[PDB]
């Protein structure tokens, strides 16, 4: 009940346009959203206002240097470009966010093995990770954002550019690490959602 | 652990950029090297007192015998000379000095002489400067003829020229490190951003994951000062292959006519406790602060 | 050639990063300017001075009289007398006609008020070793040389001369490979500008002409700015350092033509090097 | 022809020799996405007027200048306005000033939003973001367009739309290129396909 932004109005860079309206939502913990799709509008704005704009122990009104990344750790984002870079191996590209924390060096290892299975990567770990296929690139996103124990994740437009075959089982697998203690936060201007959980949801713009 | 962690990736940025960090090397150097050429001046400028009178005086020097007697004199043609002296129509303060302190300095002021000087080859001074400095020839006309002196030394516009040449390259070799200094000042500046475009996927997986107040900037100031450290190395280094390769052949005869007092290569390492810190602050402070505007 | 208002889209991106490199440059193209201005400065001064062995014999000037031959009565006794010694190699005279032209030709400072009678015959004469000075000029005492008595403009003019030009080529590298990644980093940060360029199969000549026209121009302003920087530093800096010795009749003065004289060799200069490693690291790209 | 992308198995270089080059309007269904992208990519710049990329060389320019291309994805310049975009792909083929400028509002008139020429490009819809590239794409008469995932990151009825704009401006004659990226949409207009592996 947390997360929760109640008549707060933004627009992108200052618009003529209301942007982001004073849009009343409240989401209880693991509450899957996807997005309505306001005519398909730019995604980028009215999904970023999360943190860093212009969840759990702080709200969105105290604003400070020593505050934004404390409760910038409970929160994990997923992007579209997947921000994985050819220079370093797939087994160590996710464990490039724990030293940022920074924890023991035997600690960064006592938790990748139980997390390099939860979206299933031990077919394709170490070998070839250079030449890596866009296949395994969502994989290794998500698992990104599940080093940590995060509360929310963002997810917007997390398809691609691949056939919807190959990317259902996204969704498929993220439908089940709903119920783990985690928020899924969807964010895509795609049709056949709502035939997915059934769920009546708010129209605003 | 604490000085392990940071170490491992800060060499990744020289090894996957090798041209624009020399290009800061080559750069701060000139900038603490030029700097330190003009510094030497001005610390041999002040050093060449000890055997150079300053502004005005005229040296005159007189008969031994009537300054062989007593500590001073015993007669009384000093003190005719003295109230001789003391008026002379246009100045008004005179100085009488003694064949003590005439010898002076023997290792210093005559190290070509330190081993043949005795205390009588030098007699009194009787010192007194001018309240113009164009009347010296007038002054030194108006003095010869009179018995019991020798001759009169001047100082001024014969050999003072060297000395204004000197300190001209102090306000000039300042002046073109200045130009270039502020250069040398905003190439640090998008040092970060050539790192940043290099490398803004670790920076942005960094500040999506959450960075903390020193978390990611690191790896830039490390960056930044190691390079003005070696900056600074090489700039010294330079600074004594060419003084030792171009100024020792100059500079022997100037030390052999007695022209500089001290010239000696060990001012440039006393004054690198000085010249360090100027070169790391216009490096590692304009760093600490252009990632503030950057992100 | 019909387009040239599209390279200042780059300076109006980054005025405040385009510009960091047209004062470093600066000392890159004024540091040889300086080493050629002090070349040219020499050279004109070592007129007035003599060789590295050389004597003058000053010491009779009545029996030289106004007779060109040194070889009336007890001048040619002084004339033979020269060459009896064996530590000389050559014997030569001047005649009292050579001695107000060489008074004027040689130092333009002044050119009258000598009559040439001021001036005596020369009778000057070298040796072989020069280390007794003083006993050879005591020889025939029975004579105002200078020879190696100060040895300044001997040494430190040129000491000076491949300092400057030490100090110019230890950073002229550093300005070469900072061009390079320069407008390396200027298209890399202009993806999109190229890519539409290969996209619609602009030519190759054309792709890179821009940023080759703005590094033309940019080191021309660099060259500019460093002509005005030893313009100002005779000026502004060392007034009371040339003209002293020049009225002391000591060192040659420079005028400020030979800046001019040297100006389109340092411009041509820094376009060709500029050119140069631009042209090499956009064989890259 | 053959070619060998990188020291693996590769699944889009299977040595395939299909070629239509006058077809109305065919596409190439993609079933890696990636391995879609290099067909796209091997008519210009990989290893027509011209037989494919036989006989290269500096004559590569004159001959890319004929087909042109359509990203995924933004091919944008903020500097610019929305008409120096459309015009801008027309002073570096070569052309008079008065070439340039002789018929601006045709490759406007194409696109469904004409006028209001002085835009910057951050100001326009994202539905009609890659008009204007759809619109630069077509500024001179082509005889192919490889149209490398025109549809890309898009609202259903702008890609139906973009779709609609892409089955009409070939009307001239020209050939555009799809990119698969669902298959409940770009098989709804019965036009051609390739099989492949």
């Amino acid at each position: 009940m947390m997360i929760t932004l109640d008549h707060v109005t933004k627009q992108y860079k200052s618009s003529a346009r209301p942007a982001l309206d004073d849009i009343n939502v409240k989401i209880d913990k693991g509450e899957f959203v996807f997005l309505i799709g306001p005519s398909g509008s730019g995604k980028s704005t009215f999904m970023r206002l999360l943190l860093a704009a212009e969840v759990s122990k702080f709200h969105v009104n105290k604003l400070r240097g020593r505050h934004v990344p404390k409760l910038r750790q409970v929160i994990g984002c997923v992007f579209q470009d997947f921000r994985l870079l050819q220079q370093k191996t797939v087994y160590d590209n996710v464990a490039f966010a724990l030293e940022v924390i920074g924890k023991r060096t035997d600690a960064i290892n006592r938790v990748v093995p139980e997390v390099l299975e939860t979206v299933g990567l031990s077919g394709k770990a170490n070998r070839l990770p250079d030449e890596l296929s866009g296949g395994e690139q969502q994989r290794v996103a998500i698992a990104r954002a599940f080093v940590n124990r995060p509360l929310v994740l963002l997810a917007d437009e997390p398809t691609g550019n691949l056939d919807p075959e190959t990317s259902r089982d996204i969704m498929d697998l993220l439908e089940r690490i709903n119920r783990t203690g985690t928020t899924v936060l969807m964010a895509t201007h795609d049709h056949h959602i709502v035939d997915s959980m059934r769920q009546r949801v708010v129209e605003l713009s | 652990m604490r000085f392990g962690f940071l170490l491992n990736e800060v060499l990744t940025g020289f090894r996957r950029n090798v041209t624009m960090t020399i290009a800061m090397i080559l750069t701060t150097a000139i900038s603490v090297g030029l700097f330190g050429g003009g510094m030497l001046v001005v610390r041999l400028a002040d050093s060449s007192r000890a055997i150079y009178l300053d502004r005005v005086e005229s040296q005159v020097f007189l008969t031994e015998d009537v300054s062989a007697n007593d500590s001073s004199c015993d007669t009384t043609a000093c003190k005719a000379l003295r109230e001789k002296i003391e008026t002379r129509s246009d100045v008004k303060a005179v100085r009488f000095l003694n064949r003590q302190q005439a010898y002076d300095d023997a290792i210093r002021k005559f190290p070509q002489f330190k081993d043949v000087a005795g205390k009588d080859s030098f007699p009194a001074s009787f010192i007194v400067k001018l309240e113009n400095p164009e009347q010296h020839k007038d002054f030194d006309t108006a003095m010869k003829g009179q018995p019991g002196v020798l001759d009169v030394l001047n100082q001024k516009e014969l050999i003072d020229r060297l000395f204004a040449v000197l300190d001209g390259l102090s306000n000039a070799a300042f002046a073109v490190a200045l130009v270039q200094a502020i250069g040398a000042i905003l190439l640090i500046a998008n040092m970060v951003q050539v790192a940043a475009y290099t490398r803004r996927t670790e920076i942005g997986i960094m500040r999506l994951v959450g960075a903390s107040r020193w978390y990611t900037q690191l790896p830039f100031l490390v960056e930044a000062m190691l390079a003005a450290t070696m900056g600074v190395g090489i700039a010294v280094a330079g600074l004594m292959v060419v003084r030792a390769l171009f100024l020792e052949n100059a500079l022997n005869q100037f030390y052999q006519a007695n022209l500089i007092a001290k010239v000696d290569y060990a001012d440039i390492l006393f004054i690198t406790p000085w010249l360090l810190l100027l070169g790391v602050a216009m490096s590692g402070l304009t760093a600490y602060l252009t990632l503030r505007l950057y992100v």
